[PDB]
């Protein structure tokens, strides 16, 4: 997977999707949390985008 | 080295349907992905043996040109739709079956006089729809054993024969690699088949057909 | 050689000075892909001379653009040659035709 | 030393790290684009035909 | 005069030949031009630029 | 340009062709018909479609 | 089910290098299917025998020259690359060569053996051109398959070869072109039985009566993975 539009359906500003994907990927890489989506050893780059697909992320979290 | 060329293992059966599968091999020596992919293709699509509908006799017709009433789609379509029926014939060259149905509604291959000697491997195949309070139809369907796909070149209605069960087969070759080179081929074979035979075994039949040619040369 | 050319190759390869061209007529005395040496005939000799034209060929050497430039013979021992015949190919030539 | 492991590591490093390709001059935004790389034996950059 | 030379060879004067694809041995549809162009390697070779 | 050349060639109609004028139950047997060399690619046909 | 199986009924060694072979009869399509498969296998995978290193007495690298010889040492390597020989039950062998006195040098000058057989004695290595001139060299041959360029080979040897060896690129595959053709033939009073003809040009080290069976064998064992699935 690569095209992020379905995540942009959820974060309706596209800039906020980069700020949110970075924040969440940092909670994984740096903050030591782990994903609510099943990871496949993807990069956090892709995991965080795959966490928007589960519909369970916004910049409240 | 000199006579120990690399051999694949199936990397997956990769199955997506009982009708279609994506059997993939790795590694093959450079260029063998065609030499086997296409060779088995040309076997599979044209020289697999099997049984198919070959001739039709609907009640009282000389040519599917005559659009006899009581049926929604005309006889040109019933004729091709009956080509759509996949069938298994046990031990015989040609076998005739009879079909009839009555009442307003569809007709299905489940309504055939099922000999048990013959299996209609997809009964739920709709044949036509009926269109009057008195609507009923009765026909003889000939099924025959043969090989490959044979066109309409050769009251009976002739039709092309779909003896080979492969609905489609396609293949690709693509980059694969080992620890020191990437000039080797992967092979992906994809095929889809009419339900008479499962594909991961149809290919094992076909590999046998091809192997049997070599049996007179292999040392 | 180019198979289709214009017949200008017979001139570019010679006039460009890079093929080694026989200064006087004679017969090939010796060849070894480094030297070619010609026993010039007395009809074109100068009277006090030994009468022998060596051509020390240039072998593998950098061009100003780092491509190599090794000249190679086209003659055979005892073969006759006439003034202005190509004795040795240049780079990008053969039998004295240009051949990029 | 380019040891036999390093490629299986590399093909894990790169496994989905976008790399940015741009020609020059680059008149307009479409003139820098990102692609996922896939490894090659040769020395040319294999670009996609439509792009 | 090219045709005349190709006729002196035993060659097809259309200049074109039918070809087959070595991936399958299938024939190509319609013949294709085949013949001896002259080609130059240019001094822009890649390892000098990668 | 080559992609569109190929798609143009694939979709023309040629009024004479091998296998011209028969009736088929779908693309897949259209492809079997092409690939086995039984019908020419730009031959006219009727098919069931969905 | 009515499949006729082939036998390799006939062969014509039209030259010491070129031959025809025929497989007969075949069903529908199998003339094409084998016809191309065996061509593609014969080109890729027939094993053969190539020169692989050369050591010449007084030379130091490929680009030098030898006094009294008509070729740059490089064009000697370009000549020996094309030399082809059989070897009997060996993975490699070393051939010595010696010549002196003016004139050509040809493969007939190699120190012959029972266990090496050369396909064409007249293949020429250089000319000598001076009365006292000489060359002596130790040509090393290896068996193998496909093509292996010396640049990867020395990167595969991993010890440092001595000064004064020359390396040549290996081109083992002994068949230079293969053609196939299919046609109907008289059997069983019936039609559409293909006489496959395969006809071939080679470096001269092998005979089709081996080659087609070896190609069929390679195919037959590669194909095992598809019945063993």
């Amino acid at each position: 997977r690569v095209t992020v539009q379905d995540a942009v359906e959820k974060i309706g500003n596209r800039f906020d999707l980069v700020l949110v994907a970075a924040r969440r990927a940092r909670q994984m890489q740096v903050g030591g949390k782990d994903p609510l989506v099943p990871e496949e050893n993807d990069k956090t780059t892709v995991i965080a985008l795959r966490e928007i697909e589960e519909g369970l992320i916004n910049n409240q979290i | 080295s000199v006579t120990e060329f690399l051999k694949p293992r199936l990397v997956d059966i990769e199955q997506v349907s009982s009708t279609h599968a994506k059997v993939t091999l790795e590694p093959l020596e450079r260029g063998f992905g065609h030499t086997l992919g296409n060779a088995l293709r040309r076997i599979l699509l044209s020289s697999m043996p099997g049984c198919a509908v070959t001739e039709v006799e609907i009640d009282g017709v000389l040519h599917e040109y005559s659009t006899k009433e009581g049926v929604q789609e005309d006889i040109l379509e019933i004729l091709l739709n009956l080509k759509g029926l996949a069938v298994r014939v046990q031990g015989k060259d040609e076998v005739i079956l009879t079909l009839n149905k009555s009442g307003i509604g569809p007709v299905t291959a489940a309504d055939i006089t099922h000999d048990g000697d013959v299996e209609i491997v997809k009964p739920q195949h709709v044949i036509c729809h009926l269109t009057d309070e008195n609507a009923s139809i009765s026909m003889r369907i000939k099924v025959q054993r043969g090989r490959g796909y044979v066109p309409a070149s050769t009251g009976r209605l002739l039709v092309d024969a779909c003896y080979s069960p492969v609905e489609r087969i396609a293949y690709n070759v693509e980059a694969a690699r080992v620890e020191q080179r990437t000039d080797l081929d992967k092979l992906v074979i994809e095929m889809e088949t009419n339900g008479t035979i499962d594909p991961e075994e149809a290919i094992r039949r076909a590999a046998t057909i091809l192997a049997e040619q070599l049996e007179a040369f292999v040392d | 050689k180019p198979l289709v050319g214009t017949g200008m190759e017979r001139a570019v390869a010679v006039d460009s000075g890079v093929t080694a061209v026989a200064k006087r007529g004679g017969v090939v005395q010796y060849v070894d892909a480094s030297r070619i040496v010609i026993k010039v005939n007395e009809d074109e000799m100068y009277p006090g001379e030994a009468g022998i034209d060596i051509y020390n060929l240039t072998k593998y050497t950098r061009s100003n653009q780092n491509t190599c430039i090794n000249q190679m013979p086209c003659v055979s021992l005892g073969e006759p040659v006439e003034r202005g015949d190509v004795l040795a190919d240049g780079p990008s030539t053969d039998l004295g035709e240009l051949a990029l | 030393r380019e040891e036999a492991v390093v490629w299986d590591i590399l093909d894990e490093v790169i496994r989905e790290h976008p790399v940015l390709l741009n020609r020059a001059p680059t008149l307009h935004r479409l003139g820098i684009q990102a692609f996922e790389p896939v490894l090659i034996e040769g020395k040319a950059i294999q670009l996609h035909p439509l792009v | 005069e090219i045709k005349e030379l190709l006729k002196l060879g035993d060659l097809p004067t259309s200049g074109q030949i039918r070809l087959y694809d070595g991936r399958t041995g299938e024939q190509f549809e319609r013949p294709v031009t085949v013949g001896y162009m002259y080609m130059l390697k240019l001094n822009h070779l890649v390892d000098d630029k990668m | 340009q080559d992609v569109v050349l190929g798609l143009y060639y694939m979709t023309r109609d040629c009024v004479n062709a091998k296998g011209e004028g028969m009736v088929l139950t779908g693309p897949k047997e259209a492809e079997r018909l092409y690939r086995s060399g039984l019908a020419s690619l730009h031959a006219r046909v009727k098919v069931r479609i969905t």
